[PDB]
């Protein structure tokens, strides 16, 4: 009776002054805008319709065109960034979060939703909600004794919502904002709905993606062991934005860089630097990239951790992106590291590896490769040994590369390589 | 985690 | 010796 409806027919109802029919046409617009396949948004949009359906939103005494409106303006606020601009312009940022204290929990549901929607447009949008208010009667839905007493599809919106409202960047969420958040995105980053623990654990990663003082803001919380523990989880919607998060706080300083390493991480990257997902063995290289351009003291639980050898593996056969972070990994390593360290990397096999990369086109990784040879030269000379790592160099095609480099488009390219054919060869 | 999401 | 972002 609602459906296969007309914008003509479904506007021809909205401008009655028949609550019911009223209703009906704002059902028919919900099942239009719910298809699949080419929701009219701008048609809706062109007839005039939101300014209609946002002044329902108010209509406590029919709280079924409330909730159809509401779902009509979350699908709206779905979609474009124009089109979440038509839904915003219409007032409805202040009328959501006044249905957000509605007796009805679909109806709360929806307005969490909807502001979910729009809030996830961009920072901006993001900070408008914020100011309306939005944070307090969100948090406040959350406010019981246990989590498992609400529904599966409610937490998980609110989850998703308020995760939105970490989201983005210039600017970053503002940090009362997060402060206000934060306490509750713990308790949900330890609910057993994996859903729940997704959306918390990419929210965290959004909090932790910026200047240290996010990053501690954070840590602070003691959420390090928690997010270490999902890092294990079988679950990869799960891991992925759990190693995202701890890769993010891994760029910070080296205390909370040790946060993470006391937590238990490393014993971890074992599975991640092998994972069968090239995205995740491109983020655990990434952040054992950061991990060791540490302290040698961390360089050290790398290296007790059994590590090293997964990150020649990752030279060896990898991605081209996994393998470039491995070969910052083994840059910064070498920077960083003890005499004894650079030792033990080339006990592991990293030289045929590292030069076999010494023939891709990218410039960068070539620079870094070379650097990290210099840095092995180096600390073979403080041993006397410079000849053997020659050999071993000249023995799987080294030197063959380095000359070659000389002749290379760039030019620190063909200094290094220059360099590196003379002091040693 | 979608930047924006529909129901149904 | 250089902590870098992706």
């Amino acid at each position: 009776g609602t459906v296969n409806w007309s914008v003509e027919d479904i506007v021809k109802g909205i401008n009655s002054n028949n609550l019911e029919s009223q209703l009906q046409a704002t059902q028919a617009a919900r099942k239009l805008l719910s298809r699949e396949k080419q929701p009219p948004i701008d048609n809706i949009i062109r007839a005039g319709l939101i300014p209609k359906f946002v002044s329902f939103l108010g209509k406590t005494d029919c709280s079924p065109i409330q909730f159809e409106s509401a779902w009509a303006l979350t699908n709206i606020a779905s979609g474009t960034s124009e089109q979440t601009k038509a839904v915003v312009d219409g007032g409805a940022i202040p009328a959501f979060i006044s249905l957000l204290a509605s007796p009805h929990a679909h109806i709360s549901e929806q307005a969490v939703w909807a502001l979910g929607n729009i809030a996830g447009d961009g920072s901006a949008f993001r900070d408008l909600v914020i100011k309306h208010g939005a944070i307090d009667p969100l948090l406040a839905l959350l406010a019981v004794p246990d989590l498992s007493t609400l529904a599966c599809g409610y937490l998980r919106n609110l989850t998703w919502t308020l995760s939105n409202l970490c989201r983005n960047k210039n600017p970053a969420p503002p940090l009362d904002a997060v402060e206000q958040i934060l306490p509750t995105l713990v308790r949900l980053l330890h609910h057993n709905d994996p859903e729940v623990l997704a959306d918390s654990c990419w929210a965290i990663s959004y909090l932790t993606d910026g200047p240290n003082e996010r990053i501690e803001m954070v840590v602070k919380k003691g959420v390090v062991p928690q997010l270490v523990k999902l890092l294990g989880a079988t679950e990869l919607p799960i891991v992925t934005p759990a190693l995202r998060a701890i890769g993010n706080i891994v760029t910070g300083t080296d205390e909370q860089t040790q946060k993470v390493i006391d937590a238990g991480a490393l014993a971890v990257f074992p599975s991640l630097l092998t994972n069968p997902k090239t995205n995740i063995q491109k983020e655990a290289t990434w952040t054992m990239s950061n991990i060791t351009a540490g302290r040698q003291d961390q360089i050290q639980q790398v290296v007790n951790h059994g590590l090293v050898p997964f990150l020649v593996g990752v030279l060896s056969k990898a991605d081209f992106k996994t393998q470039k972070e491995a070969a910052w990994a083994i840059t910064n390593y070498t920077s960083g590291g003890t005499v004894e360290q650079i030792v033990y990397l080339v006990h592991c096999g990293i030289i045929e590896p590292l030069m076999n990369l010494l023939s891709a086109k990218d410039t960068k990784i070539i620079q870094v490769i070379l650097d990290a040879i210099s840095n092995i030269f180096q600390a073979a000379e403080k041993l006397g040994e410079t000849e053997k790592l020659s050999i071993m160099i000249e023995e799987c095609g080294g030197l063959d590369k380095i000359e070659a480099l000389q002749r290379h488009e760039n030019e620190s390219v063909y200094k290094a390589s220059l360099n590196l054919i003379e002091k040693y060869f | 985690c979608h930047a924006k999401k529909p129901r149904i």
